[PDB]
């Protein structure tokens, strides 16, 4: 008979939720779980305050789980205050309580849904190395999680990956636009890595089209913070960005509401099990110091091993889930995101066997003992060549192979 | 005095007798320039040195330092 | 702690007559209903804090 | 004909209250700037933090005067808070300063 909140802020589809709600397998153990669902604005931090204290303070709400759809990283930021303060367990999984902070507290019992910073640069990389592209560079502003992705990126490149540009930008000075064009001189690889925010990330396109290396030959790729909506697209986003971001077209507002509850409900009979007690202290509001004498200290050791039939819903030390869902966009001529690919499990999905561009001409050959030799990839090492082999039986399969020889030494 | 040809012949005697073998070509919109890239075209041809030129760079305006900078770097 | 009030208002009101000499005075708005939208200066006075220099 | 008016707050034992209570008067207020001078916390967390990140918030200068632990250093999660007593950081740089003077190189830094 736990007490679960749900709070929803922007339009949503309520109904299909709370009719999606009880779209769980809970028989098999006697949970019970009590939801409430309650809408909410975003006017500001101390009205989720107040509501907050009242959801706990009358139906002893033991688990919190917020979505909303704005574009600040402040909902979490805050949230992680209340959940740290409160013994009650706080979730987010869509919308403003999407994107990961720098960390959480010690005493935080926060969590999220999507993946780390170093997952990130993983399937980035993953990428440059389905597409032999092995020149590029990498600039960032002073967001706290730049050091993360330039070490991760680092020790990971330490096949021929050749990085000749590191850029670190700091716009919290103004009229340093001349400084920018000048030092972004430097920029010599064909392709360059940016981690910034989206006003940051829109100046910077400003500062790039002044100094014109953003036409043809330069493609830029982008984390998911970067685009964060697809609905909007800023004003001079260049045609062919590249950018991974949460499948949350397959993944809807009621799959993550489900997920959650399931979590929180098997969480908390893992406690009520295992140690056969379920810490839900006195929920009080006022004076939230003598309500936090019944601390867990077991509830999170049970709430980062999660399995839901199939999905591994095990959640990371840092507060990031384990197993992602992600998905990948660019940005054709129309101002639009399309599907390109999938992520998962370490595995590289990609629907175009070749990349389109935005001289070069083919070459057709066959296979000559002396002059050709063509092999499987390792499970192309360096001095050969790759090559594609189209598969006959559906769409247009090709495999490729490594070829070399005498011919094409020449 | 002399002309432009005779003190380019000059220009590449002194380069000749430092043995500065790799140079480029910097030229403006300044009349006169033709005759003098073809004189430095026809000169290096027929010399003994093998010169190291690299692509002539010739400015069109005022360089705004948005597309000149390309080719000065 | 005496001395050192002193010398921070001091900093302060010197600090706010050097802002005051350029343009785009902005004040915050009231934030405690329904106003999510950022102080447009903040990084610019802080800009304007730190080539801040005093004899006093 | 600038006009400055001051206004101060209280101590309360708690923290969430205490945080809740400053940032709807500074709300209310419109401030430009904060000042905390509690050295003598009875508690030992010395915590003005929550002032800080709410200024944060809306990008308003905050500047430190009683603690100078190097947490407020960081820039990167302290959007908006400075201080004018240098951290015990800075007592490195003297011991640096101590290692010139006498002549030594190898230390046991616990
Ligand atoms: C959840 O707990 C189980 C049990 O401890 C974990 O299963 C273990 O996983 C490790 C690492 O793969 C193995 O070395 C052990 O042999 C496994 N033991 C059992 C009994 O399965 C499981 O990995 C945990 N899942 C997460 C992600 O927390
Ligand atoms: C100057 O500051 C004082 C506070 O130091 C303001 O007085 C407050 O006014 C509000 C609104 O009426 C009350 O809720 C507070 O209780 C008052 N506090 C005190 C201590 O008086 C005053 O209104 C301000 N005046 C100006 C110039 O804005
Ligand atoms: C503290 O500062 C004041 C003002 O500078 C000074 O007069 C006083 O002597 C200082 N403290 C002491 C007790 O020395």
């Amino acid at each position: 008979s736990i007490g679960i909140a749900v709070i929803l802020v922007g339009t949503s589809d309520e109904v299909a939720i709370k009719d999606a709600h009880e779209k769980d397998d809970f028989h098999h153990l006697s949970v019970v779980p009590r939801v409430e669902l309650v809408a909410m604005n975003e006017t500001d931090p101390k009205s989720i305050i107040t509501r907050i204290c009242d959801l706990m303070s009358d139906r002893k709400i033991q688990g919190v789980v917020l979505a909303d759809d704005t574009d600040q990283e402040a909902i979490a930021q805050i949230l992680d205050f209340i959940s740290a303060q409160t013994l009650t367990p706080i979730l987010g999984i869509h919308g403003g309580s999407s994107m990961i902070m720098a960390d959480k507290d010690e005493s935080s019992m926060f969590f999220q849904f999507g993946p780390s910073i170093e997952q990130q640069a993983s399937v980035m990389l993953n990428i440059m190395e389905e597409y032999d592209w092995y020149i590029f560079s990498i600039v960032t502003t002073y967001f706290p999680g730049y050091q993360d992705f330039v070490n991760k990126i680092r020790s990971t490149i330490e096949v021929g990956w050749e990085l000749e540009e590191v850029l670190l930008l700091d716009m919290s000075l103004d009229d340093g636009d001349s400084k920018i064009q000048n030092q972004l001189k430097k920029l010599q690889s064909p392709i360059i890595l940016l981690y910034c925010t989206k006003e940051e990330a829109t100046y910077i396109f400003e500062v790039a089209n002044s100094v014109g290396l953003t036409g043809y030959g330069y493609t830029w790729i982008v984390p998911s913070l970067v685009a964060g909506d697809t609905d909007t697209v800023p004003s001079e986003f260049p045609t062919g960005l590249i950018s991974v971001s949460y499948d949350e077209w397959d993944y809807g507002l009621p799959a993550r509401v489900r997920d959650g509850i399931a979590i929180i409900t098997t969480a908390a009979s893992d406690m009520l099990s295992e140690h056969s007690f379920i810490p839900e202290p006195k929920s009080s509001c006022y004076n939230t110091h003598e309500k936090r004498i019944y601390q867990s200290n077991m509830l999170n050791r049970y709430l980062i091993n999660v399995t839901f039939e199939g999905r591994n819903l095990s959640f990371s030390e840092d507060g990031y889930q384990m197993h992602p869902k992600l998905v990948i966009i660019l940005l054709n001529k129309e101002r639009k995101w399309e599907r390109v690919g999938k992520w998962k499990d370490k595995s590289l999905q990609m629907k175009y066997y070749v990349w389109p561009r935005m001289d070069h001409l083919s070459i057709v050959t066959l296979e000559e003992a002396p002059f050709v030799i063509v092999e499987s990839v390792d499970p192309c090492m360096r001095n050969t060549v790759p090559c594609q082999k189209r598969i006959i039986s559906e769409e247009p399969g090709y495999i490729k192979k490594c070829c070399k020889g005498f011919c094409i030494d020449i | 005095g002399a002309s432009i040809q005779q003190q380019a012949t000059v220009m590449l005697k002194i380069m000749q007798d430092y043995d500065w073998h790799v140079f480029s070509l910097v030229t403006t919109i300044f009349p006169g320039y033709r005759d003098f890239i073809s004189f430095i075209k026809t000169t290096v041809d027929n010399s003994f040195v093998g010169w190291d030129m690299q692509n002539v760079i010739t400015l069109d305006t005022s360089f705004e330092d948005a597309k000149t900078q390309v080719q000065l770097k | 702690e005496s001395a050192h009030i002193s010398d921070a208002v001091g900093v302060v009101a010197q600090a706010v007559h050097e802002l005051l000499e350029k343009e785009n005075i902005t004040d915050p708005p009231r934030g405690c209903v329904g106003n999510t939208n950022i102080w447009k200066t903040g990084p610019l006075f802080k800009r304007v804090l730190m080539s801040s220099k005093y004899a006093d | 004909k600038i006009q400055l008016n001051a206004t101060s707050v209280t101590h309360k034992p708690n923290a969430i209250q205490m945080a809740l209570s400053v940032c709807e008067d500074l709300i209310s207020s419109q401030v430009y700037a904060i000042l905390v001078s509690h050295p003598p916390t009875p508690n030992d967390h010395f915590t003005p933090t929550p002032v800080s990140y709410t200024a944060g918030f809306y990008r308003i200068p905050v500047l430190g005067l009683t603690t100078r632990m190097s947490i407020y250093s960081d820039k990167s999660i302290h959007l908006s808070f400075l201080r004018t007593v240098p951290p015990y950081s800075h007592q490195s740089s003297v011991w640096f300063e101590m290692m010139r003077v006498y002549n030594w190189n190898h230390i046991i830094l616990l």
